RNA sequence: GCAGUCAAGCGUUCAUAGCGACAUUGCUUUUUGAUUCUUCGAUGUCGGCUCUUCCUAUCAUACCGAAGCAGAAUUCGGUAAGCGUUGGAUUGUUCACCCACUAAUAGGGAACGUGAGCUGGGUUUAGACCGUCGUGAGACAGGUUAGUUUUACCCUACUGAUGAAUGUUACCGCAAUAGUAAUUGAACUUAGUACGAGAGGAACAGUUCAUUCGGAUAAUUGGUUUUUGCGGCUGUCUGAUCA
């Protein structure tokens, strides 16, 4: 039982939760849920969505 | 199944009814395939036979070298884009439908396959695994 | 010293097994009349490890290695990985690799002193492949095909290629490998050479339907019949 | 003429009629065959259905491709406050079928069980069993009179039991009553075993064990009066139809000129008595414990109640049978778990299961976190908190 | 259109493995007819769609008997209607014939089942065009195009839902009668074994998956969104910020 990270929203992914996505160059994308899987299909940038991990990582939130 | 199928396959979600048109991912020279039937399918009034990843079908070449056209030949589904469920728990799907072109015994008319290949395909058809790059 | 073996009904032995000077690896399905075919010629000398790679029965397809080490794809579970580290010797070093191209069997062909890799594999891993497999790396294509590991079957003595290969292509690429190369077919005329047989110095196994002229060719170039 | 293309029926003729089930508690129509060499024990057990959740486990099933790898699976949690025995009843075989000759009740009955005898509890003087509890006012020669009529007679002995509804998040307060036959030997030893347990309590692990294959008996979720298409699964008619496209078009031939019981019609759907069989038990849970929902590899102490509790149910503070698959009836219904009626091999049965993980994340949303110790771990402190 | 009886004869010889000519004896109401018994103070006419059920004259599956059956394969018969029998291109088409799958893609009945169930492509009004025919109005072994598809609330039947009288009232049951379901295929093994000069090449048992059907159920994935739940955006109005 391995726990992976959602590559868009950063959440941990427990078994049987979410979907996986294999793009044309075969790079694999995992998603915690339909929300982050829908924002990925809209071409939204992860680093400008305020609640994602990579967002807070650039804005330097909570690492203090 | 029948000729060429090694072992059994675990049912996955059917993504390609009769009439579907998928990319043909091999280098054999066909640009796309047109599924006219699915090998081994069941018979119920009004259903359309429906393919899935790793299946063997009957296809024709709409776009591609005219040598290959106007003739029905068997084909194999290497990609789906209708998300199915593995038993390790994941749902996954590819970016689009795709397939390769084969003989009733399962050998490959082409020498390569581009982009990913589902590992429900790669295990069930030993020649497809030998031609594959990325396997999922 | 060739051997005819049929996994289930399959004639492709390079799919299901990965055979090196140090160790052997075989598929976990079907009858051990397949598995006994390795031991009877091998004996008690080398290990033989039943395994699944990424859950798939295709181990030599997803793995590339020589006696000095093994490379395993990322989709390999860790519940499987440790099993491969204990059953092999501690001399063999497995180092897992994350790459765009998942099946490492087709992408790489290597014998102890030489490797040939698919040209599109990243410059990071050709560094690593030098370390784990302990070889020199050369990016080539055998007769304009793509996957080298499936279509060119090597061993320290000599190596084989698919029949479609040009003669200027064979003589070109033999100087790279240092070993005599021979075109041919296997499994009653299958174009795919590296998926139809596995071979090392003292053993070669191939599908039951290979023809007697073909078998001698395999026997001759791999120096099977001694000597 | 003839059908012109010959296709299977719509709907199973064995489950008719589809009328409403006649109680919220589903009957048990038959019990396992009696083995007189075993100790005396009950053939079924009552419980309440909490919810479902997710299970990882290693599949060891020789020859399969998924052999020795984790697989996610759905389980249903049925909740168990221990059952308690208020009486016993004998039955004598007659040429018209089994018949109960006598009934014998416990001395002291709880509020809950006496409440079952009352539509109006608040207006009641609560006088049930008052004259009966005075048949112990003697040495008991009137009740031991009757237990002697059971032993002599009574091919089979069933034991009236009742649920404890006050350990359950349900609001009911009125406990469910039921009979359970006992398969231990010697009908003389059956009424002994009963008489010794009156007003005592019985627990899960003394009936069902690990890995067993049991029946689940509930009344179906009611969906109400329903039309032919979604009830019987018919084709929807073409767009162009007049007077509705969701129907069955031909209701019969000219002759016989009547509609036949086998054509599809609209009516009650859901809320029926349904027995499903061969459900492997992944856990038999402890009432007072921590790490009900941990396991040998897991090691973090947490119960099986999800974050925020099971939706529409409660917290699972009692014993529970945790059974693979899905089960008739919906949440908060009374389930009756029966022992199997036949021996099994099947190699899927007889497989021993070890649960590698259990899903305690919330069912009221998309749960990102298993334990609140996990949530505060990742999410950090908030504006309330510290 | 279907089933027997005699076997003149085809078949290496061999009437009955497999047939039958000459003819004779029957069955069939899914052929076409003949008659004109009921209906013209109207039984709504083709086909498809939808859906149920029965027959057996068995296409597949089950178990059997036979061969001029080594195996493999196929063929003929036996009990047998339990369960199945399909997706399409062309055509209004029933029929048919082609493509591909299938274990198989059998034949029929029920007012040529079924329009207060649909549809309205066909025939078959009134409009119009052509070809032949007629002096003409007009006619058609014809071709073509456009053309209103009504009603249930009644009685039964069916499907679901209550219910008086069984001294009152509650709980736990029994089980008469009725209905009843699963299905079929392939892969690994057995085993490259048996049979066989060879070419080729099985099966009982066991095992992993699958097709059609059925019953549930909603942890996960998906769909749905009047939680108008939260955010975004447009035009305009409340004097603007805000709401």
């Amino acid at each position: 039982m391995k726990v992976e990270i959602d590559s868009f929203s950063g959440a941990k992914i427990y078994p049987g939760r979410g979907t996986l996505f294999v793009r044309g160059d075969s790079k694999i994308f995992r998603f915690q849920n339909s929300k982050s899987a829908s924002l990925f299909k809209q071409r939204k940038n992860p680093r400008r969505i305020a609640w994602t991990v990579l967002f807070r990582k650039h804005h330097k939130k909570g690492i203090t | 199944s029948g000729n060429g199928a090694q072992g059994t396959k675990f049912r996955i979600s059917l993504g390609l009814p009769v009439g579907a048109i998928m990319n043909c991912a091999d280098n054999s020279g066909a640009r796309n395939l047109y599924i006219i039937a699915v090998k081994g399918s069941g018979s119920r009034l009004n259903r359309l036979p429906a393919a899935s990843l790793g299946d063997m079908v009957m296809a024709t070449v709409k776009k591609g070298k005219p040598e290959l056209r106007k003739k029905v030949m068997p084909a194999i589904v290497v990609r789906q884009a209708k998300s199915w469920r593995r038993r390790d728990g994941v749902f996954l799907y590819f970016e689009d439908n795709a397939g390769v072109i084969a003989n009733p015994k399962g050998e490959m008319k082409g020498s390569a396959i581009t982009g990913p290949v589902g590992k429900e395909c790669a295990d069930l058809w030993p020649r497809v695994a030998s031609n594959s790059g990325v396997v999922v | 010293m060739a051997t005819r073996t049929q996994f289930e009904n399959s004639n492709e032995i390079g799919v299901f097994s990965k055979l090196t000077n140090t160790y052997c690896l075989v598929a976990v399905g079907g009858s051990e009349n397949f598995y006994s075919a390795f031991e009877a010629e091998l004996g008690d000398a080398i290990p033989i490890v039943h395994t699944t790679i990424a859950g798939t029965r295709i181990i030599g397809r997803m793995t590339a290695g020589n006696r000095r080490g093994l490379l395993v794809p990322t989709q390999t579970t860790d519940q499987e990985l440790q099993h491969l580290r204990n059953s092999l010797p501690d001399s063999v070093k497995i180092q897992r690799v994350e790459e765009r191209l998942s099946a490492l069997g087709n992408v790489i062909c290597c014998n102890d002193y030489v490797a040939l890799v698919h040209p599109d594999i990243d410059r990071e891993t050709e560094e690593l492949i030098s370390d784990v497999l302990g070889v020199e790396v050369f990016r080539q294509t055998i007769s304009g095909n793509i996957l080298v590991g499936s279509y060119c079957s090597l061993s320290n003595q000599g190596g084989l290629v698919h029949p479609q290969t040009s003669v200027q292509d064979q003589e070109e690429l033999s100087s790279l490998l240092q070993v005599p190369l021979v075109a041919g077919t296997v499994n009653r005329g299958s174009s795919v050479v590296g998926a139809g047989m596995v071979v090392n110095d003292y053993l070669a196994v191939t599908g039951l339907d290979t023809t007697a002229p073909e078998l001698s060719v395999i026997e001759s170039i791999f120096r099977l019949q001694d000597a | 003429s003839h059908r012109k293309y010959e296709a299977p029926r719509h709907g199973h003729l064995g489950f008719l009629p589809r009328k409403r089930a006649a109680s919220i508690r589903a009957r048990v129509k038959a019990f396992p065959k009696d083995d007189r060499s075993k100790p005396v024990a009950l053939t079924s057990f009552l419980g309440y259905k909490a919810g479902m959740t997710t299970i990882v486990r290693d599949l060891d099933r020789p020859g399969s491709k998924f052999h020795k790898r984790e697989v996610v699976e759905a389980v249903t949690v049925v909740d168990t406050p221990p059952v308690v025995v208020v009486g016993v009843v004998g039955y004598v075989e007659t040429p018209r079928g089994l018949r109960s000759l006598t009934t014998v009740w416990a001395e002291h009955l709880s509020d809950e069980v006496k409440r079952r005898f009352y539509k109006n509890w608040y207006k009641s003087k609560k006088k049930a069993f008052t004259k009966y509890s005075a048949k112990y006012a003697q040495d008991g020669a009137g009740i031991e009179r009757e237990l002697a009529r059971i032993k002599k007679y009574a091919s089979v002995v069933r034991v009236l039991v009742h649920t404890q509804i006050r350990k359950t998040p349900l609001a009911q307060k009125k406990a469910h009553l039921a009979e359970i036959q006992l398969n231990g030997g010697s009908i003389s030893e059956k009424v002994d075993w009963a008489r010794e347990h009156f007003e005592k309590t019985v627990a899960v692990d003394s009936v069902f064990e690990q890995n067993e294959m049991i029946d689940a008996i509930a009344v179906t979720k009611g969906h109400g009066f329903e039309g032919v298409t979604h009830r019987w699964g018919t084709k929807k008619l073409p767009r162009k139809t007049h007077r509705g496209l969701r129907k069955v078009a031909c209701i019969g031939a000219w002759h016989p000129a009547h509609v036949m019981w086998s054509v599809a019609r609209a009516g009650q759907r859901g809320y029926h008595s349904r027995t499903s069989i061969n459900h492997k038990i992944y856990r038999v849970g402890k009432g007072d414990d921590e790490a009900n929902g941990a396991t040998s590899f897991d090691r973090t102490k947490k119960t099986i109640t999800p974050m925020g509790g099971f939706v529409h149910y409660g917290e699972i503070k009692n014993d529970f049978i945790m059974v693979k698959g899905c089960i008739p009836g919906n949440r908060k219904r009374i389930v009756t778990l029966r022992k199997s009626l036949y021996t099994n091999t099947s190699r899927k049965a007889l497989e021993e299961v070890s649960l590698k993980w259990i899903d305690t994340a919330s069912k009221f949303g998309k749960g990102r976190f298993q334990t609140p110790a996990e949530k505060h771990a990742f999410m950090g402190t908030l504006k309330k908190d510290l």
